[PDB]
RNA sequence: AUGCGCGCUAGGUCUCUGGGUCUCCUGGGGGCCGAAGCUAACGCGUUAAGCGCGCCGCCUGGGGAGUACGGCCGCAAGGC
RNA sequence: UAGCGCCGGCCAACUCCGUGCCAGCAGCCGCGGUAAUACGGAGGGCGCGAGCGUUACCCGGAUUCACUGGGCGUAAAGGGCGUGUAGGCGGCCUGGGGCGUCCCAUGUGAAAGACCACGGCUCAACCGUGGGGGAGCGUGGGAUACGCUCAGGCUAGACG
């Protein structure tokens, strides 16, 4: 079971926008333009220094937050990510992306995680020709993203691939607007995510 | 010590030693109450702590303490003791799980129910 | 300890009498009376302003009353009508044409009794009294005023125990005769009793 | 323009003829994250004095760290008085795997992964000496060979 | 207290003993120290009983700083200005502002027609984009419509996060905010004029037909004159909805409803 | 309150006892300051508590306790 | 269908009421005698989430049995002192043997488990198909620096 409740209190506990909403996130109502100070009684008092540990906790639940998976997901997916070859951080950032909520998020299918999470599970999403309705599944370079032939006609998806007309994707990705489909090229780069997160301070988190 | 000392004897292990001999490698245990007297703590502190004396399926027989605000433990109630050891008072080295077999759970919780063993208050 | 007034130790000399006047043994107490009144009464009304020293002097059944005050624009009043009515109260008290003056203190940092009766107003609002006393010190120290030194009595932030605190910075040589020391004193009154504060300046030598 | 961190506060007192006196000590770590660390131990009767006296000897006494891909060229190992301090070159995405003092330390060095450990007495001013050393007794493959070759 | 700094914003709004200043929430006093010695005049508004004392106390060596235990809401802003700024030639507002009452504190003195000069402010860096926005910046919207509809706006530089002995979570930004002579454009609907507007941008990414049609129920009843008339007036719901000017809303707040007012 | 043996690491000074070519040079022993270094500190420092190698005996929080029990040795008290 | 623990420092999460060394809390330091962020209740927050806490036990932190990786002047620790058995250890130069030691080839080190790659369950768990790796021990061959050994010498230790 995933978080299910308010959301931009999560984006003022942390301090940074953490486009979680969609739309409105983007509009002046993100609760960042009014009250960006974490929620609660004592939510605008001046705070003692943060110390080492509560510096690497908030770190990391930033970036847990942002793709809205359990914790014990994310721990699963960080031991993998350190068990493999190269830099911890890079590798760990590619396996978050490679999921297939986010990359329906990223193609501009949703315009939330949770709607592209509520998408994949309601089986709106097909990958290469085979109806998939998992939100956890990995996609692989060399995939085929598309949306099922019986939501192409859907008001959400219509209107959604509508506003992509004219705008772009993700380098490490390729879509076919009129042809409700895309396509997943590579592993995204560190440089290629505009993350506000500093990984080094994930990595620490969990050395302890 | 030199390298053939060490070949001839060689470094002894640590055993730990149990501080829950009564237990007898056992979560916890069932017993029957025979005295139920209140005590008072070490120095520092002065209250006038609720202990019951528990005789086990064991051969064991120690005090034991009764932890919350009011119990129903009369001088035949069958309990259930678990590990754990009071700070104070000088010889306890059990508590009694709340709401078992005959001790209930202490009336009116509403923070910490699973410890003080307590069904969740029906809102309305 | 018992220190004497460090104003009184100079009376003679770097210093100068606040009254400044001449009667005979016949006359002289009914003067000084007078004299008494004017000052409760100047204090008593000019507080608001900051009133730091009065200055009384006779010529011929005159009375010249100068009056030292950091803001010398409340004492005026719009259009003179503070000054007039000031005046006229004081010349009803004695038929004797009084005259009243006014003059500004300049750099009020640099009078001993107006950094007391602030440190004791700040008091009065229930402020942190170290804290205060080190920034009336600071303030004192920045403007020349080559020595400072603040003291607050006791019964400390509504305490059950009195203590003196005592902060003071460079030369306040209270030995010297020769030191032109300018001294202030203030009475707090707050719900947990009376605070005494005194305030010494050093301003150079001569 | 350089950066400052702050490892402990303490209020030490000595007797005097009916009470005591208080003194407050402050350790400091100033860097710039490109191989320049200071440390600053800073004694005033008061708090703030503390922590600029310390600011003032770490800007003092600094030392240059040979840094490459924000790691050390070669592991070491430096006791100081009854402290032991270890430390161990690291790959890249591994982090700075410290305690409290020899992080603070290491952060404003610059160095980004490194692996460490401490032994014997931890009192923090004994290991924040013992790692000054550590990183003030580093070489790299250049140096060697200058001091063997020339 | 954030230094020099404050000098320097005084110093972006150019006040002089020529001119009377405002002060809203000034807090302990560290703007309206710094602002008591450069200007004739100062008004503050103040309503917390705790920091009272304080703000009292720093202004004791001051005598030309008058503080009034109101709301600025509630609070007829044009009588103070009456008394308080009777021999003063430009009357101005300088203040920082809590997160909460950043935007409706700036149109309450906006709406009542102050004979205000000038407002230099420190806001969020957010809001200053916002309310100073050029077409198609995603900046542009209702905030900007209705400022630079009232007021000519410029953003000065960016304040940092690292200023603030408590680090913030977003930085800050100041902003001048200078009262046109009369309204920026001739239109009498001014009400339905800020429905227009705020309307026009219900959805960003969509088109202005979608924001026009769905709101309103005489709107969604009457489609055909509201494409009618935008052609009219040589507009189309086709363009984005982001990418029109002030004057192109008047024009269209002039027909649109010329067609039904 | 410092196990035994060997090798290396500035000196100065006071002594006891031999040899020489005899202002001095060279061995063995007993003290006092002190290089490098070691130590938590006190201090040690060519008679090491320095730098190394070899072998042996010991320590693993404080009371209970050098106690109880068992064993061995003593006439005994007692000892291990 | 949304619960459970926590909010003095370790250790991320703060205010108001009730009680006044009482009721209690407690892993340690300790909080409770009228201003309790430490007890009890609310509001709020933090962590995890179909789970969350407690007890018991094992490893770690414990370099706190120290081979890697400790010590014995005063912190616990040099035998009261010799002589000496077994045992441990041992100068310089040549030559043989090749026991320790090192290298190569090879048999074994089963299957599952562990690592890597690719695949089937719509993914994952789970499973399958390959690839290695692996301390040790056998068998054959090779090297002689060091240790052991045998033979011949030397004088710097030892002895006369
Ligand atoms: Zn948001």
């Amino acid at each position: 079971g995933r978080y299910i409740g308010p959301v931009c209190r999560l984006c003022r506990r942390e301090g940074v926008k953490l486009y979680l909403k969609g739309e409105r996130c983007y509009s002046p109502k993100c609760a960042m333009e009014r009250r960006p100070y974490p929620p609660g009684q004592h939510g605008q008092k001046r705070a003692r220094r943060p110390s080492d540990y509560a510096v690497r906790l908030r770190e990391k639940q930033k970036l847990r937050r942002i793709y809205g998976i359990s914790e014990r997901q994310f721990r699963n997916l960080f031991e993998e990510a350190s068990k493999k070859k190269g830099v911890t951080g890079s590798v760990f950032l590619g396996l978050l992306e490679s999921r297939l909520d986010n990359v329906v998020y990223r193609l501009g299918f949703a315009v939330s995680r949770r709607q592209a999470r509520q998408l994949v599970r309601h089986g709106h999403i097909t990958v290469n020709g085979r109806r998939v309705d998992l939100p956890s599944y990995r996609v692989r370079p060399g995939d085929e993203i598309a949306v099922a032939e019986k939501s192409r006609n859907l008001e959400l998806i219509r209107q959604n691939l509508e506003a992509m007309k004219g705008r772009k994707v993700g380098p490490w990705l390729s879509l076919d607007v009129e042809g409700m489909k895309g396509k997943f090229l590579r592993l995204p780069d560190r440089e290629d995510l505009a993350l506000p997160v500093n990984e080094q301070l994930v990595i620490e988190f969990y050395s302890r | 010590p030199t390298i053939n000392q060490l070949v001839r004897k060689g470094r002894e292990k640590v055993r730990k030693k149990s501080k829950v001999p009564a237990l007898k490698g056992a979560p916890f245990r069932r017993g029957v109450c025979t005295v139920v007297r209140t005590v008072t703590p070490k120095k520092p502190n002065s209250a006038l702590r609720k202990v019951a004396k528990v005789r086990l399926t064991s051969g064991y027989e120690v005090t034991a303490y009764i932890p919350g605000e009011g119990h129903n433990l009369q001088e035949h109630s069958v309990v259930l003791i678990r590990g754990g050891r009071v700070k104070d008072l000088p010889g306890v080295r059990y508590h009694i799980v709340r709401g078992v077999y005959d001790a209930a759970g202490v009336k009116d919780r509403k923070k910490s129910r699973s410890k003080y063993g307590t069904k969740k208050p029906k809102e309305a | 300890g018992n220190k004497i007034h460090p104003i009184g130790f100079r009376l003679g000399i770097t210093r100068d009498w606040e009254s400044r006047w001449y009667a005979g043994k016949k006359q002289y107490r009914h003067l000084l009376l007078e004299d008494q009144r004017i000052r409760g009464l100047l204090e008593k009304e000019l507080y608001s302003a900051g009133l730091a020293r009065v200055d009384i002097e006779r010529a011929a059944d005159n009375v010249a009353v100068t009056v030292h005050v950091a803001k010398p624009g409340v004492v005026i009043g719009r259009g003179g009508e503070r000054i007039r009515v000031l005046r006229e109260e004081l010349a009803k008290l004695t038929g004797k044409n009084v005259a009243l003056n006014v003059q500004e203190v300049q750099n009020p940092n640099l009078s001993a009794p107006l950094v007391a009766q602030r440190v004791a107003e700040q008091i009065e609002r229930r402020f942190a009294v170290r804290r205060a006393i080190k920034q009336a010190v600071q303030r004192v120290m920045e403007s020349g005023a080559k020595g400072a030194k603040v003291i607050v009595s006791g019964r400390i932030g509504g305490a059950e125990q009195a203590r003196t605190e005592w902060a003071a910075q460079g030369r306040v040589p209270l030995h010297t005769l020769r030191a032109n020391i300018d001294y202030g004193f203030a009475l707090a009154r707050t719900t947990y009793g009376v605070l005494g504060v005194k305030a010494y300046i050093f301003l150079g030598e001569v | 323009d350089f950066e400052e961190k702050m490892i402990l506060i303490r209020r030490t007192a000595r007797m005097q003829a009916g009470g005591r006196r208080f003194r407050f000590g402050a350790l400091v770590v100033v860097g710039d994250r490109q191989g320049r660390v200071g440390l600053g131990f800073g004694k005033a009767p008061e708090v703030p004095l503390a922590v600029q006296k310390a600011g003032y000897y770490a800007r003092r006494n600094m030392v240059e760290v040979p840094l490459q891909n924000g790691t050390i060229p070669h592991e070491i190992e430096v006791e100081f008085g009854a402290s032991k301090i270890v430390l161990k070159p690291a790959a890249p995405g591994t982090g700075v795997i410290a305690g409290a003092v020899p992080r603070a330390i290491l952060e404003l060095a610059g160095v980004t992964d490194i692996l460490t450990k401490e032994l014997g007495s931890r009192n923090p001013i004994n290991i924040a000496y013992a790692t000054m050393e550590a990183l003030r007794q580093l070489r790299t493959k250049a140096d060697v060979e200058r001091l063997r070759k020339g | 207290i954030d230094t020099n700094i404050l000098n320097r914003i005084v110093d972006h709004a150019e006040v002089t003993e020529k001119t009377g200043v405002i002060e809203i929430g000034p807090g302990i006093g560290a703007l309206t120290e710094q602002l008591a010695k450069r200007a004739k005049k100062v008004v503050a508004f103040e309503i917390d009983q705790r920091l009272l004392p304080i703000l009292k106390d720093t202004l004791s060596p001051y005598e030309n700083v008058t503080v009034i235990h109101q709301d600025v809401l509630k609070a007829d802003v044009k009588s103070v200005i009456e008394e308080q700024f009777q021999d003063c030639d430009e009357i101005m507002v300088v203040a920082n502002l809590p997160y909460y009452v950043t935007t409706p504190i700036i149109m309450k003195l906006l709406e009542e027609h102050l004979p205000l000069k000038g407002i230099v402010v420190m806001l969020q860096k957010e809001v200053a984009e916002r309310m100073a926005a050029d077409p198609s910046s995603k900046e542009y919207g209702s905030l900007s419509i209705a400022v630079q509809f009232y007021t000519e706006a410029k953003t000065v530089m960016i304040v940092p996060k690292t200023v603030f002995v408590p680090q913030p979570n977003v930085d800050s930004a100041v902003i001048r905010l200078i009262l046109r002579d009369g309204p920026a454009v001739d239109v009498e609907n001014e009400s339905f004029f800020f429905q227009l507007i705020k309307a026009s941008f219900a959805q960003r990414r969509k088109t202005l037909l979608n924001n026009l049609v769905n709101n309103l129920p005489e709107g969604k009843a009457q489609k055909s004159t509201i494409e009618q008339v935008l052609e009219e007036t040589n507009i189309d719901g086709k363009r984005r909805g982001e990418s029109l000017s002030i004057e192109e809303f008047a024009a269209l707040s002039n027909g649109l409803y010329k067609a039904l007012f």
